[PDB]
């Protein structure tokens, strides 16, 4: 049987930080779509690296006529704020009989795909893959900053 | 154990065995007054519990497991089942929380034009889940 | 479908108390029927026993203050398979008798979320 | 010569009236929320538990 | 959240009456509320409440 798996690195490059810790952030998958498994498919995993490469394998996966699997990511940082926030994941069949791979730039709170009545709806924007998923800090608020001050 | 906290370090002022030697799952703590406690022992084994002086009028405990809530009644220095609520074979109770007694001050919600909806104060009250595979059906 | 609902002593017996059946007519709404009711003197605190043969058997489900001029409304929960559920008695002053009401479980809202727009593609 | 009395006494209504009867009247329910009875509904039972 | 009312209605203590009714819960005479209940969509997967 064939899998899928995914891979992924967060940054810390474009940042300067390089005293964190890498155990207080956690990616999260988890599937919704045409799953016959009687749990949808589910994993959390940490980094790999210094550079921050993460990684999920072993994926199940559907099979025949354009047969998706849909997974969701959790982008988070419990040290930083992530700018996607939420992550797509379609894994559909090419008529060719290779899988298509095609991720999706969601945020916190609205539907996925439309509502299955709208006459062309609006796309989710896609993220370039060839190297990797590559999640990001926040351009303009990398840190969480949990601390009000006062003044 | 009876502990006698001081200002100075402890002292075990008594051990002592309960009246059967049997293992305890826990203890749900009866009237402070009356000075009565309930022991759940497993093997889903009642006890009432009559510790020291500490030197109609009914009573009503109520306990909670995975296969159901059960409800029981104190009288005459003797426990009663009340009633049972066992969810059925493939259903299993979830998630449980009983009422926390609470001092009042507002017997209502108040609207814009001084108009008032009257929040709901019953104090017998417990809620919780029921989950159920196959229905996949969170029941409150 | 029948039910049969009984009072008990706890101690000596279960002494009948009612019979009701439940069909399911249309494609999906339960309904009861009272084949029966035995009303005997009742006065005082009673443990109550419900048993439909086959699906249910809820021996000591509640636990009320009955008395003989019976006013309570018997709450018979149904879910989406047409399957008793659950048996559960309250009191209602207009009955001055026991009648019994099938109930589905008022489904929660699935509250909304965020929606696509419409062709806001070219728009 | 009570022309001056009848006058007067609508300019005490008029205030009354417009203003003080926007939210501040007494005698409408909303005002005996803490002089509202706090119900019983046990008197004779505790229910201690978990 | 589901939030227990005495009435929905926007003004109605629904059997509430406390001066000397004494209600008793053991024999099932009590009220029985109306509820309304919402839902909300929240980030993080929750381990415990209190
Ligand atoms: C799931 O499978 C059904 C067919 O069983 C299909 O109609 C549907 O589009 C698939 N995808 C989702 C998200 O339901
Ligand atoms: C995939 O989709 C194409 C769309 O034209 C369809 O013709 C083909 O049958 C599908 N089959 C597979 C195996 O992906
Ligand atoms: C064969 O699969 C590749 C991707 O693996 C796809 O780009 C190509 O279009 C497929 N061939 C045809 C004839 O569509």
């Amino acid at each position: 049987a064939r899998r899928g798996t995914i891979k992924g690195r967060l940054d810390l490059a474009a940042s300067n930080i390089t005293g964190f810790v890498s155990t207080r952030t956690s990616f999260k998958l988890y599937q919704i779509g045409n799953f016959s498994t009687e749990y949808p498919y589910t994993s959390t995993t940490m980094f790999q690296d210094d550079e921050g490469n993460f990684e999920f394998a072993n994926l199940p996966l559907n099979d025949g006529v354009n047969e998706t699997t849909y997974y969701v990511m959790y982008p988070a940082s419990m040290d930083f704020n992530l700018k996607p926030n939420r992550i797509l994941i379609e894994f559909k069949n090419l008529e060719n009989g290779t899988l298509q791979l095609n991720a999706f730039k969601n945020f916190f709170g609205r539907e996925y795909f439309p509502s299955k009545d709208i006459t062309y709806p609006e796309k989710l924007q896609s993220m370039k893959v060839h190297p990797y998923i590559t999640v990001e800090l926040l351009h303009k608020a990398p840190i969480r900053s949990y601390l009000q001050a006062r003044n | 154990l009876t502990i006698e906290v001081t200002k100075d370090q402890p002292i075990i002022k008594s051990r002592s065995p309960l009246s059967e030697r049997k293992t305890v799952d826990s203890v749900i703590r009866l009237n402070e007054h009356d000075h009565q406690y309930l022991i759940k022992f497993e093997d889903k084994d009642h006890l009432l519990f009559k510790l020291n002086p500490g030197k109609s009028s009914h009573i009503f405990v109520t306990e909670h497991d995975t296969n159901g809530i059960y409800g029981y009644i104190i009288e005459n220095d003797t426990v009663k089942q009340t009633w049972k609520k066992a969810v059925n074979s493939k259903e299993k109770m979830v998630a449980y929380s009983k009422r926390e007694t609470t001092n009042l001050n507002t017997l209502g919600i108040t609207l814009g034009d001084k108009s008032v909806l009257y929040k709901y104060l019953y104090p017998n009250l417990a809620a919780y889940l029921i989950a159920n595979e196959e229905h996949h059906t969170i029941t409150f | 479908d029948i039910l049969q609902l009984s009072y008990s002593d706890d101690a000596k017996d279960a002494i009948p108390l009612g019979t009701f059946e439940i069909d399911s007519t249309s494609d999906g709404n339960v309904t009861v029927t009272t084949v029966n009711i035995q009303d005997v003197e009742v006065s005082g605190e009673y443990c109550l026993n419900a048993q439909i043969e086959g699906k249910l058997d809820m021996p000591c489900f509640s636990y009320m203050k009955l008395r003989t001029p019976l006013k309570y409304d018997l709450i018979v929960d149904v879910d989406e398979d047409n399957e008793v559920k659950q048996v559960s008695l309250s009191y209602d002053e207009t009955n001055d008798a026991i009648t019994a009401t099938v109930r589905y479980p008022e489904a929660g809202p699935t509250a909304p979320v965020t929606k696509l727009k419409k062709k806001t593609k070219t728009y | 010569m009570f022309m001056y009395i009848v006058f007067q006494g609508v300019l005490m209504y008029i205030g009354y009236r417009k203003l003080n009867s926007m939210g501040l009247i007494p005698n409408a329910k909303g005002d005996w929320l803490p002089w509202e009875r706090i119900a019983h509904y046990n008197n004779g039972l505790q229910w201690f538990s978990d | 959240v589901v939030e227990l009312y005495e009435s929905l209605t926007p003004d109605e203590r629904l059997s509430n009456s406390s001066d000397n009714f004494s209600y008793d819960p053991l024999t099932g005479h009590i009220n029985k509320p109306q509820f309304q209940t919402k839902q909300f969509i929240f980030p993080e997967i929750i381990k415990t409440m209190s």
